[PDB]
């Protein structure tokens, strides 16, 4: 579509992405250079350095940062493409269609749609990052269920998303109910 | 019928056009229809048709926005058609431009669009511009967005979304892309192969449908580097319409390892899946170099998914791949057959022409003064390639803007207009940005087109006839060769003493039969023999099959052909396709000296002895070398010739070059002393009286005596 | 025998549509012309172990598995792979060497196992490994530890495989040195195929096969084509169609308007192909095959060259009787013999020599031209001779031209070829045919017994003979009616067949130069002897004095030994 797709998401997601994140620095005492004019050290830190997050105890990286770093990796302005949708979602299920002059899987494959080799890996970039719940009487009454009853429990919790300061665009799933399906 | 004739339009209303009653008539449109016109590079509008009797038949008037939007000039043909499924816009999106905006205080949209909407109904479409004048104040906008898309009609209910950063002018000019043919210029040639072979499968599919063939998908363009070759992609791309994916390598290669593939990858999806598309991978020899080249396994998934890639894409998809490289041979040999690309082009440096064309499209935004012999410049630049006359320009520019420094006060950061406008371009700013010129194209072969005629070689009558039957002839009469099962003559070689002009007769012979004409001199087959030269003979040759009918030229063959590279030759020459109007002519001093393999038939049999000019042509050489000189009135060089029996044109060539030595040296002296517009007889007797032979009477006599061996051997 | 699987769609006017009678897959054999052998022997190995394995069963033999295709790039090794595998309708796995070479690192190999179990589960099945020499090069080639991992996981694969199941596994490769000299024993790709370049039979087919849907205009010769076009392989032919019916339309653009999208249906229905067009496709086009040494027939009779009676009576006596009655042979127990080397003055004819002993023995010829010799001593030619060999054997009987000895044994080269030629099977129908001009410069090793030791001296043209090839160089071109050629015949005595070849391209060349003369003044459609007059007064021999004396020296030397 000659550019970024056109559809409208979650305001979460909106104001995420009007901001850039950097993380100013100030002057190091190993920088030589005039008071103008920054070299290496003291250049804003990009929100998604790694070394910044395991330093301050943060295991994954605030998904939007990831989405950051990936537009920043490639897709240069006025040139060199005519973007490429830099998020994939992985899909593993054979196309049942190739035809490369084999037929249908069932009977027969060929070294085009053959799946390749899944690697497991420890995703680095959480989606949602803090699940805040509004009052401890939410969950109180859920595990007052068990209290009364002795056996467990099932509920969908209901809420909303926002920002989520304490972190690099992080987001916050705040649960306003919950809900015992018939279980 | 509907090709209107543009015109100025009186109104200053964006989407209005005002057309003839005839024409109207004959279009059947009517008062405030709107239409869609259609002008050049595929631009088109939506203009609210006016009736308007004061224009001429046939034409119609569009205002200054209107014509800039289309990209058209007044005087040229616009197609008008109905536009009568156009819905009203149900929320449009518009964003100002900052510089026209800097000094407006409040609201924006209140001030110039409230009015210029309501009860305006105006037709707006993507990527068009309107400029409201408000107040002592005018304003320009651009069409960011519309729902319904693409365009559609603002009316009273419409809503518009003026929020948003002010856009950057600058963006627009120094992007300019879309850039069209008239953009490109000395290289007609090989933009109409381009043309030809890309538009066709893309614009008329169904033609090879009904022929019923597959067309060819691959392309690949080469030439020395700064010719345009990107330039001409993107020419061409742009004026197609199609879906143009550009490629770079440098930037495909710089990625990590495990993502050059994916992106390799994911470029290849999209073009296919928003057929038609034109694929352009620039720098593919970055990609994909030879195979001695490096090894590392990184170096090889890439070009085993480019190949991959390339064998995949073989199905009823419009997608068309060009590549550029700077040689034949350094892309691997495996992207060279069928199903990938087979179909090769040749950019080679332009001519007088050409580079006049360039001048011209580079110098018509300079503020150039009066004083200006563009064609005086391209006589005098030779060799340059379009990047090289892009650099003059800019020296150019420099030099003259260092000559007005004088009146600049470089501490204050303000400059006086007036000042600015004395800046101009003078004659003496290009020479001497020629004086800094740096031109490296020549540095190894490249093909080019010569202009001597039967004019600039004196006498050897018997030599042109003998050339002319054994080329000429060929090229332009193929099927009397066909009628009497005749195969043509590959090539000649010339021997006889150096200065005889021999470099004159191949660029006569190229010239006569229009044939791009290829050079390769001594110390180019002696870095090819050492190995540390760019290009080798398979190279050559390639280039020479790619940029036929061509003539390749060897000189002082002798000093190789005294081996590897000589077999290498004979190979090549061997292999070459006997129908292609390729035509191998070696020069050489001794051909005794060369090996007889050379001399065996189906080879550089022919053997052709270029004698030393005689009177007549001594004369006539004498004249054609100072028709460009202020000689004495009077003077003849009738006597000098005479004078100069046994002499080389070369001998020549140093006489006359001695003369106006001595004619610029006493004119310096003169002026020192401060006359001598010409060359006086008194200088021609001096510069004769340091005249010498260059060839010794012995070597004549070996030429005489290998000349008559010949004859004899050919004589029963 | 021979070619009997051969004798008798897809296993499939809308009934016509329905039974076959962009993606059209499963090419038939009908889509493929002028391989009959080789197609026959891939049917034979391939069909038979599937279709029918009880055979097998009742004879006691456990089939060869292993299929090696090799031949210059363009044959069609993956068209004929193809239309097999649709033919026998089997679980067919592709695997192509790039497709799999571009995987990840430690992925590559993974696809392989997968393939190779998959294929076994679904018995019976048919992997065609496509460009086998990018996953297995030459050992030298590579030295990365990932490029032997998948050469190792091939070949355990491959060794794995041997066994029960109704598997077999089909490779391509241009080069046959460039594949693992380690994939090529038994139990592995033993069995090898050899893919030629195709005689004029064949390229008519091609024609035929490829110009079927074309508009084609009524003034169409495909035969003449086919008789013009030498060297062409499938792939070039095809782009000749294309090229031609690209120059038809270029022709027709100009009642063509490339501004409107669409087109009159009237010029769209008016598309023809011209001989012309084809003419100038072949101007423009330009084969490769020929770069590099490949297979191909020739169909040279004793008529096309001249004398020589007692020399084709001993060719004869050397290669038919071996090839044509070997049981006599057997009978008397003796092999028969490996080479001949014909040497004497150049331009004699010995390549036309060399051509028709092969046709009469209806063997392929390989040829071995003196630039090729120089380029395998300087160590940059792709091929070398072990391979030239290696195909030699493979399509068995064959007949190797080496011509111009001498510039080579004035030897690493020359050791290889004794060796190559030593180490050749005694009853294998390999001959040999060396050129040389100077006997003497050869190396003295390779005239030794079991190699080019029968020497056969080539005398120059005799009087009936100069006439002989005088008529038949002569005998396509437009001649004056009533034009005597034995006084010309006579008047060349000395003369070698490149002269009289010289004369009569001169005497053409001086008739097309009149023809043009004509023409522009406004004819001349034949050749008078007025024009061979004038060009028998420029030509003379081409070979000195001497040089004859030596050879009858060298000539007597030897009948006198
Ligand atoms: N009988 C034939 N022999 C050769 N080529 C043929 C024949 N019939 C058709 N062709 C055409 O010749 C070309 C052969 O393509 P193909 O991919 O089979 O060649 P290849 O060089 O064997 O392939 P690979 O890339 O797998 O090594 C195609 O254009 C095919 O249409
Ligand atoms: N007609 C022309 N021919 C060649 N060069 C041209 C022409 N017109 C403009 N140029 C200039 O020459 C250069 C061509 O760049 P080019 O060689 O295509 O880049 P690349 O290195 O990517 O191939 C540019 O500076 C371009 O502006
Ligand atoms: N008719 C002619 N005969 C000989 N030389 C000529 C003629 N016309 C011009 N020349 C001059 O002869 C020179 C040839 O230079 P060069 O290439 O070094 O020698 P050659 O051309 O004999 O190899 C050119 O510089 C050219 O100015
Ligand atoms: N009987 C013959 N004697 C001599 N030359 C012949 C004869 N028949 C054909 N020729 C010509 O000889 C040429 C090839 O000569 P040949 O001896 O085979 O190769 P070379 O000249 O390299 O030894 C061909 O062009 C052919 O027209
Ligand atoms: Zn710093
Ligand atoms: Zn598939």
């Amino acid at each position: 579509r000659y550019g970024p797709l056109r559809i409208k998401e979650l305001a979460v997601d909106e104001e995420l992405e009007k901001e850039d994140g950097l993380i100013p620095r100030q002057k190091s005492k190993l920088c030589k250079h005039g008071d103008r004019g920054m070299c290496e050290y003291c250049s804003p830190l990009p929100p998604w350095d790694k070394e910044y997050h395991e330093k301050n105890k943060i295991k994954h990286i605030s998904f939007h940062s990831y989405l950051k770093k990936l537009n920043e990796n490639a897709n240069k302005k006025e040139n060199g493409s005519s973007y490429i949708s830099p998020l994939s979602e992985p899909d593993f299920r054979i196309n049942k269609r190739c035809h490369n002059g084999h037929e249908p899987w069932p009977r027969g494959i060929c070294s085009k749609c053959q799946p390749s080799a899944i690697t497991l890996q420890q995703q680095e970039f959480r989606m949602v990052d803090h699940v805040e719940f509004q009052k401890s009487e939410i969950i109180n009454e859920f595990i007052q269920a068990w209290r009364y009853t002795g056996m467990q429990r099932f509920g969908y919790m209901y809420g909303s998303y926002s920002k989520y300061d304490n972190t690099p665009l992080g987001i916050k799933a705040v649960v306003e109910a919950i809900y015992e399906p018939p279980q | 019928d509907n090709m209107l004739l543009v015109d100025d339009a009186i109104n200053d209303d964006n989407s209005v056009i005002a057309i003839n009653s005839n024409t109207m008539d004959k279009l059947e449109l009517f008062r405030g229809d709107t239409v869609l016109v259609k002008g050049k590079k595929r631009k088109d509008t939506v203009l609210i048709v006016l009736i308007d009797d004061e224009l001429e038949d046939g034409a119609c008037r569009i205002n200054r926005v209107v014509r800039n939007n289309l990209r058209i000039r007044l005087g040229d043909l616009v197609t008008i058609h109905p536009c009568p499924d156009i819905k009203y816009a149900t929320r449009i999106s518009v964003l100002p431009i900052a510089d026209t905006i800097e000094g407006i205080t409040g609201n924006l949209f209140d001030v110039f669009l409230k009015p210029y909407f309501v009860e305006a109904y105006r037709p707006v479409r993507k990527g068009d511009h309107f400029v409201v004048r408000g107040g002592m104040r005018q304003v320009e906008f651009k069409v960011v967005d519309v729902e319904p898309e693409e365009y559609a009609v603002v009316a009273q209910d419409t809503i518009i979304h003026w929020e948003g950063e002010p856009i950057n002018r600058e963006d627009e000019e120094n992007n300019m892309n879309e850039v069209g043919y008239d953009d490109i210029g000395g290289c007609r040639k090989q933009m109409a192969q381009i043309r030809e072979m890309v538009e066709l499968p893309l614009r008329h599919p169904q033609l090879f449908k009904a022929i019923g063939i597959k067309p060819p998908r691959g392309v690949l363009m080469y030439g020395p580097p700064g010719t345009g070759k990107t330039l001409m992609a993107r020419a061409v791309a742009n004026e197609t319409g199609a879906f143009f994916f550009l490629i770079n390598g440098p930037e495909v290669m710089s990625k990590m390892a495990g993502e050059s593939e994916s992106n390799l990858r994911k470029a290849f999806e999209e073009a296919e899946k928003n057929a038609p598309a034109i694929i352009f991978i620039d720098e593919i020899d970055s990609i994909a170099p030879k195979r001695d080249k490096t090894n590392g396994e990184v170096e090889r998934r890439v070009v085993s998914q480019l190949l991959t890639l390339m064998d995949g894409m073989k199905a009823r998809s419009n997608v068309v791949v060009i590549a550029a490289t700077n040689r034949p041979n350094s892309i691997d040999p495996a992207l060279r057959r069928f199903g990938r690309f087979d179909r090769e082009v040749d950019i080679g440096i332009p001519d007088a022409t050409g580079r006049l064309e360039v001048l011209r499209i580079h110098t018509k935004n300079m503020k150039l003064a009066d004083d200006v012999d563009l064609e005086a410049l391209a006589a005098e630049t030779h060799g340059y390639v379009g990047a090289d006359i892009a650099s003059l320009c800019s020296e150019a520019a420099m030099q003259q803007i260092r000559e007005k420094m004088d009146l600049i006060d470089l501490d204050e950061d303000e400059i006086d207009a007036e000042v600015l406008d004395s800046l101009g371009v003078t004659m003496d700013n290009f020479r001497f940005a020629l004086g800094n010129s740096n031109p490296s194209a020549l540095r190894e072969t490249v093909v080019e087109s010569v202009n001597v005629t039967w004019d600039d070689v004196g006498g050897l009558d018997e030599i042109k006839e003998e050339l002319k039957e054994t080329v000429e002839y060929p090229v332009l009469h193929p099927d009397q060769y066909t009628k009497f099962g005749l195969s043509p003559s590959k090539g000649v070689l010339f021997y006889g003493p150096p200065g005889t002009g021999k470099t004159l007769l191949a660029k006569a012979v190229a010239t006569e039969v229009s044939a791009n004409f290829i050079s390769v001199k001594g110390p180019e087959l002696l870095s090819m023999w050492y190995g540390e030269s760019e290009s080798n003979i398979r190279d050559i040759f390639d280039k020479a099959r790619a940029a036929a009918p061509t003539v390749v030229f060897l000189d002082e063959l002798d000093s190789i052909a005294k081996d590897r590279v000589v077999n290498q030759l004979l190979t090549e020459m061997d292999g070459m396709n006997a129908k292609k109007n390729v035509f191998v002519i070696g020069a050489t001093n001794r051909p005794d000296q060369i090996d007889p393999a050379i001399l065996r038939p189906g080879r550089l049999d022919q053997l052709i002895y270029v004698p030393l000019p005689d009177e007549n042509a001594r004369l006539s050489i004498l004249n054609a070398q100072l028709r460009k000189t202020p000689l004495e009135p009077g003077l003849e060089l009738t006597a000098i010739a005479k004078a100069t029996q046994g002499f080389s044109g070369a001998d020549l060539l140093y006489i006359v070059q001695r003369a106006a030595k001595y004619a610029i040296k006493d004119s310096i002296e003169a002026h020192r002393q401060h006359p001598v517009p010409y060359i006086t007889k008194e200088h021609f007797a001096e510069a004769m009286k340091t005249a010498k032979r260059s060839v010794s009477d012995a070597e004549l006599r070996r030429y005489e005596a290998y000349s008559q061996q010949m004859k004899a051997s050919r004589g029963q």
